[PDB]
RNA sequence: GUGGGAGAGGGUGGUGGAAUUCCCGGAGUAGCGGUGAAAUGCGCAGAUACCGGGAGGAACGCCGAUGGCGAAGGCAGCCACCUGGUCCACCCGUGACGCUGAGGCGCGAAAGCGUGGGGAGCAAACCGGAUUAGAUACCCGGGUAGUCCACGCCCUAAACG
RNA sequence: GCCGAGGUGGUGGAAUUGGUAGACACGCUACCUUGAGGUGGUAGUGCGCUUACGGGUUCAAGUCCCGUCCUCGGUACCA
RNA sequence: CGGGGGGAACCUGGGGAACUGAAACAUCUCAGUACCCAGAGGAGAGGAAAGAGAAAUCGACUCCCUGAGUAGCGGCGAGCG
RNA sequence: GUGGUUCGUGGAGCCAUGGGGGAAUCUGGGCGGACCACCGCCUAAGGCUAAGUACUCCGGGUGACCGAUAGCGCACCAGUA
RNA sequence: CGAGCUAGCCCUGGCCAGGGUGAAGCUGGGGUGAGACCCAGUGGAGGCCCGAACCGGUGGGGGAUGCAAACCCCUCGGAUG
RNA sequence: CGAAUGCCGGCAUGAGUAACGAUAAAGAGGGUGAGAAUCCCUCUCGCCGUAAGCCCAAGGGUUCCUACGCAAUGGUCGUCAGCGUAGGGUUAGGCGGGACCUAAGGUGAAGCCGAAAGGCGUAGCCGAAGGGCAGCCGGUUAAUAUUCCGGCCCUUCCCGCAGGUGCGAUGGGGGGACGCUCUAGGCUAGGGGGACCGGAGCCAUGGACGAGCCCGGCCAGAAGCGCAGGGUGGGAGGUAGGCAAAUCCGCCUCCCAACAAGCUCUGCGUGGUGGGGAAGCCCGUACGGGUGACAACCCCCCGAAGCCAGGGAGCCAAGAAAAGCCUCUAAGCACAACCUGCGGGAACCCGUACCGCAAACCGACACAGGUGGGCGGGUGCAAGAGCACUCAGGCGCGCGGGAGAACCCUCGCCAAGGAACUCUGCAAGUUGGCCCCGUAACUUCGGGAGAAGGGGUGCUCCCUGGGGUGAUGAGCCCCGGGGAGCCGCAGUGAACAGGCUCUGGCGACUGUUUACCAAAAACACAGCUCUCUGCGAACUCGUAAGAGGAGGUAUAGGGAGCGACGCUUGCCCGGUGCCGGAAGGUCAAGGGGAGGGGUGCAAGCCCCGAACCGAAGCCCCGGUGAACGGCGGCCGUAACUAUAACGGUCCUAAGGUAGCGAAAUUCCUUGUCGGGUAAGUUCCGACCUGCACGAAAAGCGUAACGACCGGAGCGCUGUCUCGGCGAGGGACCCGGUGAAAUUGAACUGGCCGUGAAGAUGCGGCCUACCCGUGGCAGGACGAAAAGACCCCGUGGAGCUUUACUGCAGC
RNA sequence: UCGAUGUCGGCUCGUCGCAUCCUGGGGCUGAAGAAGGUCCCAAGGGUUGGGCUGUUCGCCCAUUAAAGCGGCACGCGAGCU
């Protein structure tokens, strides 16, 4: 869990690369795999709508299953544990008995040869779906979904997990892993555990070269430009904000709330980030 | 050193060409004028 | 060796009620706090005291002893799993196989350090109220590290009989 | 060299033209508490002269003005 | 059966500037101009009063002359009309 | 709320209309410069309608128009080299 | 009207002589209660090293109506990212 | 018209001036011709040879070939030509494209959006240097040739026969189908050597008739076979998935081979046949042709980066699509249809000349610049695409001849000295490859390191070890070792090839940057912190639809600062920002109508309007520092003095902690002291009076790194004392060609004056025959550019904000 | 003089003034001698090499007969830096 190297050169002293022993299988299921379209952060106008993106590998996006529900009471065998370059997480491959093969994104205690299924049946156990409204309270679960069949949104993320805090009507209370408190519907599905990969977050990138392989380009600074440019732009040798600190687009960027504060999802949120 | 003129044939014509022209009001109104004009060429040659 | 015994000895995983604190709701009004006495502070934007609902962290009352276990440091709600030492009995086996121990190795309260977490109460630093000639203190109101978990360091002590 | 605010008790510091030993402190002096000092309590700070200089305004000038000295603050850029 | 697309300038509709002027400049001006777009033609718009507006009056619409730089409008300015 | 008109919010009507409300059919409705009365004018919410007008790619006629540095950019194989 | 120059991104291809250093891992031995670890071999990592191609443009000289509206010479930087 | 740096045109001056475009280089003979340095052929000489040779792609578009031409084009000449005129020349079922596929992207029925114009968009369609697809060797033309011819092979389509089979698709499945580094075994291209094989001819000038010397000893090739390698399990049973179906694929279970065993595919070998085939001599070829020959046609060795190819391994950053192809079934049809084999017929459009690192493309030029892919031989040097010479082949750069001044450029060498040069060792020089010995502080333990500093280096002889290929052997190739000796000043004998050390600053680092005056201490960067964002996310672009974000989900995404790492980062919430706050106050439209007015006989119509209810915002209450930001003054005091741990007092929201400090910050300033030097405004170490450091516009440190900027030493030098000589290319003279800015007109001297204040031009005086060449720059307030500095203009523009007024946005 | 009169310093090359740093010739002296001090005449010649700083200047090291001061667009950039 998180290779370090020797200082054989700078840059390889802190350097910080993942501990691929959860791996089982190396080529992922051609059957499973469409090419994605890199954007460059360009929309359709060939206008640049997220700056500081391009380069970094090629990449096949894996078509990873969010609604469990459609195979409610099939069950499933866990094939293998894979490498998905599009997400923080690990997938896994499994095969259904029926012959289908999906993927998951791997719950952290999943191994291979264990045997998985969705259904408001089902065990309480790792990788297994319910219905929310049937995991018993205080379980903790992740791939969550927001609105009975629209897939699954919430703790998706290496490590992440959500917690049920407690029930009251058609919804349950989840604590998400950003530490809000939200209500969500019970008919909901969510898959017991947390994600995993947890190690994820100290992964030392380590040299300049290996945030450009991740398709992120340089991040120039306020400060750094002219007035033509940013808010912070000009000055002489530096010099300070000046004003209280901007986006590019002039707006403020330390403690200014940007949520929509008539959004109807406010009826069924309790907490904060 | 590398000059602004890298002639290629394809792009000339993508680019100027005639049914480039028509694809826009814009260009439309190139042919419209250049063709009012008397030119003896509405478009460049390219090949 | 066999047969037994006591115990907060250690490690892992669970799990319980009490209380504090914060939030919602209900009810209800002018003060609550705090001290040597006060002030700072909280309160008609409805505090305090009361009832209900919930979240969370930490510590385990009575049992509890001038008691027990451990080589030490130390160990105290309950339950399970894994495990150390130790005493008694019958007199069975090996046959001096012992004692000590420079170095070496390991363990080592608290505080401190690193990377993650977690953070209720307490609280270095820090702010404020008082006291005082003054008070960078004692007392009061606040309060961040820390106190808690994991992993890794540190290796000290009135580490004391 | 150039514009802004200042010079007052022993000290730090106040005052719209109406002064006044002059706010308020702290020095200090007399007594008191103490065996003695300090802390602490009680009641006063010039010999009938001065608020930097000296010279106008006013019925009155620390207050407004005129220049002189000193302080402090700011400035001396394109060259 | 029709449409499409082209046409010097002219017409109507949709949209619509700034320089400049005001001896600065914002209302105002330049100006519903330049221009972009849609449509029409040999012309196009308009047209047969829910009109004028003071006389008991005129009679559809266009165009010219005139009323008249009048009536008015206007940082009651420049100017517009 | 705006546009049009000479009308720039002015005493601001008339014509038009993006938004809200929302009638009546001659004893009905619009107008005559806020509004009210009186006296008049006119009949909205369907449509078409020659001529008189504008222009000049084109043909002609005519010039106190130019005469090859002029007159169209081009008298000439020019919107060409 | 332009991204046939330049800048970034996207899709699809291609290029990088040779030499040097010798990471993890593995294997063996040592070590130990079991380890950590040590040594040897092997192994062949890296915005590692020297250096052509390719990419630059560091200092100096020359050129300055130039060979050239940015060049030439010597020297220098990167060269599996 | 006389002036507008006027416009158009013509013609001057500079001037027979500068230049004639790489310093790779020329000489003569012969020919042709009106005319020859410049065309042609010979011989000699020089230059390129990872190119300055050869192939391809762009782009160009007749430049190709030949005949006849020389006005112009050619930097001179021209008989020549890429130039003028004319004629000729480009041949494909297999090469490239298209009657194939799909990528980004484009377009776009369905659909959505927008005043119009239009924007978007699923399927589809288009789109290639990617995927798919069937030709190899030779000959021939003046000029084309995988195109024509010759020989040997192959593809599709149509029709037929034979044999086989549930046939059948735009639908299901498989496949196609993939990164990067490293890399095994076998091959091939390519190359070296041979006493073996074939071959004209040669014996010079002292020696050699010799296992002499110089030349050559291959290419393509169906089936078959051989060798190397790729791919691949076989049968049954069930079956709920692969939007219908399936016998296929998937999945569960049972039995067989575990292995290429087999089946299958590709590479190379060999192959029937076919084809080439040197030096040299001769023919005259402008270029080839004849002969050599009836050629020989073999052995060994080196060996790819290429081939077998979906090979192997490791790694993290996790590596296109679709069709061809195989499979499965649906309607439909089963005489059809498809499969396999043989046969016959059918097989279209476009391109092909030539240039192609360049005189034919981009650069106004026959321009020292720019231009993607492939091949790129030999020897030596550690290797190599490096460097020196050289093959094939290709060039001597489209002005020449002389002379041998100053000056300049490029180059070589120097007595003694050795940085004294100078802002600065700028420049140059020193060093230089490889083998061995050796190698410090400090360090993040990797480094520092090529630290430094040393020794070796040729050739001949003897002995000698191991490898590869051959067999386990010679032969050939590779890596060594020891001994004795030869020669010169010197053996990396020429060419390519680090000068080193100490010490500060700044930035951690490799990177990036002002194309064209700045490469940096600037930007970036891993990393730290803050903040926003619950997902139809925030945020960006768009009027919108839509889109990016993201087919992502708080270990994620946006914004902002800081900028590896170590140790750290104080106090102030008054003001500003943001954040929280159900009360309070004020607050627009709207609500409400107390009352008041206009008019009317009136019923009424119309107008105004108080109270009161009525958002956000502001006010107000709080919070907030890695938010914007800020972080005091005066007086006194110790038993020498001096200083003030201590005290007093005014003011503040609070009065700068750590650490650092004459600094990339210190004005005074060359502060003072120390170090260095004979001497040190710079440098280094201190002190602290910090004009005016200070903690993420981060503070203080830091090994490693730097074409960065200071300072010092060694080494070594023409940098210098201080210059001298020599070389080439220019400059000079001659023949050819022949520009330029500038130019009121010129008959254009010095001094003292004078003058709009700096006179060739006015006064006086002095000096002075006319005209040129080569030189120098003091003057013509010399040229150039309607001064960029400065002001002015109610000139402009970019930028800012608590200037004004708007708009988007919220 | 703004339709342009390049600006400190250094190098190079100088030339001139004398209000003389030295050398020559003098008066006075509080000149014994030697050495000076002052003022007088005198422009023929001469007037070093280094450390520091861009520096002018200046300070400093080592010497010197001596280490002069000025002007020439703070002489001199179609002469260099
Ligand atoms: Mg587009
Ligand atoms: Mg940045
Ligand atoms: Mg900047
Ligand atoms: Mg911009
Ligand atoms: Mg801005
Ligand atoms: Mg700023
Ligand atoms: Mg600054
Ligand atoms: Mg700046
Ligand atoms: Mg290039
Ligand atoms: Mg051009
Ligand atoms: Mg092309
Ligand atoms: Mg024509
Ligand atoms: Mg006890
Ligand atoms: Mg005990
Ligand atoms: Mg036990
Ligand atoms: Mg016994
Ligand atoms: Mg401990
Ligand atoms: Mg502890
Ligand atoms: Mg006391
Ligand atoms: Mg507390
Ligand atoms: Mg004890
Ligand atoms: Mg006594
Ligand atoms: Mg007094
Ligand atoms: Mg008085
Ligand atoms: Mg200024
Ligand atoms: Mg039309
Ligand atoms: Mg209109
Ligand atoms: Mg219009
Ligand atoms: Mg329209
Ligand atoms: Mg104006
Ligand atoms: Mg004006
Ligand atoms: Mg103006
Ligand atoms: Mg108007
Ligand atoms: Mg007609
Ligand atoms: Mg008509
Ligand atoms: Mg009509
Ligand atoms: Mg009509
Ligand atoms: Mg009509
Ligand atoms: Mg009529
Ligand atoms: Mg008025
Ligand atoms: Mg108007
Ligand atoms: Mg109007
Ligand atoms: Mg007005
Ligand atoms: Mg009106
Ligand atoms: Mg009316
Ligand atoms: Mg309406
Ligand atoms: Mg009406
Ligand atoms: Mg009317
Ligand atoms: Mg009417
Ligand atoms: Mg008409
Ligand atoms: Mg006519
Ligand atoms: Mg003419
Ligand atoms: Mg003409
Ligand atoms: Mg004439
Ligand atoms: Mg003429
Ligand atoms: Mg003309
Ligand atoms: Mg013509
Ligand atoms: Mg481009
Ligand atoms: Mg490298
Ligand atoms: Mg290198
Ligand atoms: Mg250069
Ligand atoms: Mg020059
Ligand atoms: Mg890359
Ligand atoms: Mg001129
Ligand atoms: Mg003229
Ligand atoms: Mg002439
Ligand atoms: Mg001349
Ligand atoms: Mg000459
Ligand atoms: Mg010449
Ligand atoms: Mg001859
Ligand atoms: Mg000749
Ligand atoms: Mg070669
Ligand atoms: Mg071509
Ligand atoms: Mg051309
Ligand atoms: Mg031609
Ligand atoms: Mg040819
Ligand atoms: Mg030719
Ligand atoms: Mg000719
Ligand atoms: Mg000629
Ligand atoms: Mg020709
Ligand atoms: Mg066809
Ligand atoms: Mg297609
Ligand atoms: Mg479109
Ligand atoms: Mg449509
Ligand atoms: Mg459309
Ligand atoms: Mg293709
Ligand atoms: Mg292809
Ligand atoms: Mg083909
Ligand atoms: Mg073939
Ligand atoms: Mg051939
Ligand atoms: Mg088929
Ligand atoms: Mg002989
Ligand atoms: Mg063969
Ligand atoms: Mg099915
Ligand atoms: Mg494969
Ligand atoms: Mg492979
Ligand atoms: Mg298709
Ligand atoms: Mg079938
Ligand atoms: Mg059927
Ligand atoms: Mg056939
Ligand atoms: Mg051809
Ligand atoms: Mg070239
Ligand atoms: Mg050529
Ligand atoms: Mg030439
Ligand atoms: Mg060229
Ligand atoms: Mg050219
Ligand atoms: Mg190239
Ligand atoms: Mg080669
Ligand atoms: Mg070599
Ligand atoms: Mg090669
Ligand atoms: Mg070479
Ligand atoms: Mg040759
Ligand atoms: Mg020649
Ligand atoms: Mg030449
Ligand atoms: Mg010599
Ligand atoms: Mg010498
Ligand atoms: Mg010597
Ligand atoms: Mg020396
Ligand atoms: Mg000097
Ligand atoms: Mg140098
Ligand atoms: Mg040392
Ligand atoms: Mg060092
Ligand atoms: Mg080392
Ligand atoms: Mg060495
Ligand atoms: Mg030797
Ligand atoms: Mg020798
Ligand atoms: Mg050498
Ligand atoms: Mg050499
Ligand atoms: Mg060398
Ligand atoms: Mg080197
Ligand atoms: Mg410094
Ligand atoms: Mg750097
Ligand atoms: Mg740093
Ligand atoms: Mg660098
Ligand atoms: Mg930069
Ligand atoms: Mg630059
Ligand atoms: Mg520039
Ligand atoms: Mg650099
Ligand atoms: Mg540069
Ligand atoms: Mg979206
Ligand atoms: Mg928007
Ligand atoms: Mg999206
Ligand atoms: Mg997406
Ligand atoms: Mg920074
Ligand atoms: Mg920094
Ligand atoms: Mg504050
Ligand atoms: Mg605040
Ligand atoms: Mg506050
Ligand atoms: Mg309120
Ligand atoms: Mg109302
Ligand atoms: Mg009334
Ligand atoms: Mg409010
Ligand atoms: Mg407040
Ligand atoms: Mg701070
Ligand atoms: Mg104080
Ligand atoms: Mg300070
Ligand atoms: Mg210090
Ligand atoms: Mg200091
Ligand atoms: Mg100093
Ligand atoms: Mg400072
Ligand atoms: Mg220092
Ligand atoms: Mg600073
Ligand atoms: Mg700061
Ligand atoms: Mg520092
Ligand atoms: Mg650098
Ligand atoms: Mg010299
Ligand atoms: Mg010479
Ligand atoms: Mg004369
Ligand atoms: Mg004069
Ligand atoms: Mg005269
Ligand atoms: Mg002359
Ligand atoms: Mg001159
Ligand atoms: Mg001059
Ligand atoms: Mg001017
Ligand atoms: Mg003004
Ligand atoms: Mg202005
Ligand atoms: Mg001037
Ligand atoms: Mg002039
Ligand atoms: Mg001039
Ligand atoms: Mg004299
Ligand atoms: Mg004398
Ligand atoms: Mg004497
Ligand atoms: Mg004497
Ligand atoms: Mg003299
Ligand atoms: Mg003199
Ligand atoms: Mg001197
Ligand atoms: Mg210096
Ligand atoms: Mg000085
Ligand atoms: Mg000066
Ligand atoms: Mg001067
Ligand atoms: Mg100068």
């Amino acid at each position: 869990a998180v290779k370090k190297f020797k200082p054989y050169t700078p840059s390889r002293r802190f350097m910080t690369v993942a501990d691929f022993s959860e791996i089982t299988k190396t080529e992922p299921e051609k059957s499973l795999v469409k090419p994605l379209k890199k954007t460059g952060g360009r929309n359709n106008q060939g206008r640049i709508t997220v700056r500081f993106r391009g380069g970094g590998h090629k990449r096949l996006y894996r078509i990873i299953d969010f609604k469990r529900w459609d195979k409610v009471g099939i069950p499933a065998k866990v094939a293998a544990i894979e490498y998905d370059p599009n997400r923080s997480a690990r997938i896994a491959l499994l095969h259904y008995v029926d012959g289908e093969k999906r993927y998951i994104i791997a719950p952290d205690g999943l191994q291979v040869g264990q045997q998985v299924v969705a259904g408001p049946d089902a065990p309480i156990q790792v990788g297994n779906a319910l219905p929310l409204r049937f995991i018993p309270v205080g379980t903790v679960v992740h791939a969550v979904e927001l609105e009975p069949k629209k897939g699954a949104k919430l703790a998706r993320a290496a490590g992440t997990s959500a917690q049920i805090q407690g029930r009251e009507g058609d919804y349950v209370i989840l604590r998400l892993p950003s530490g809000e408190l939200r209500k969500v519907h019970g008919e909901c599905y969510a898959t017991v555990g947390a994600v995993g990969n947890a190690d994820h977050k100290n992964i030392v990138l380590g040299k300049a070269g290996r945030s450009r392989w991740l398709g992120r380009r340089p991040h120039v600074r306020g400060a750094a430009m002219n007035p033509v440019d940013h808010p912070h732009g000009g000055g002489e040798g530096r010099a300070p904000r000046g004003r209280p600190p901007a986006s590019p687009w002039g707006w403020q960027t330390k403690g200014l709330k940007t949520r929509k504060r008539r959004k109807p999802s406010s009826r069924f949120i309790i907490a904060r980030r | 050193m590398k000059r602004t003129w890298q002639p290629n044939r394809r792009k000339r014509a993508k680019t100027h060409g005639f049914r480039a022209r028509m694809r826009t009001p814009g260009g439309r109104k190139v042919l419209k004028r250049r063709r009012q004009k008397g030119r003896w060429r509405l478009t460049p040659a390219v090949r």
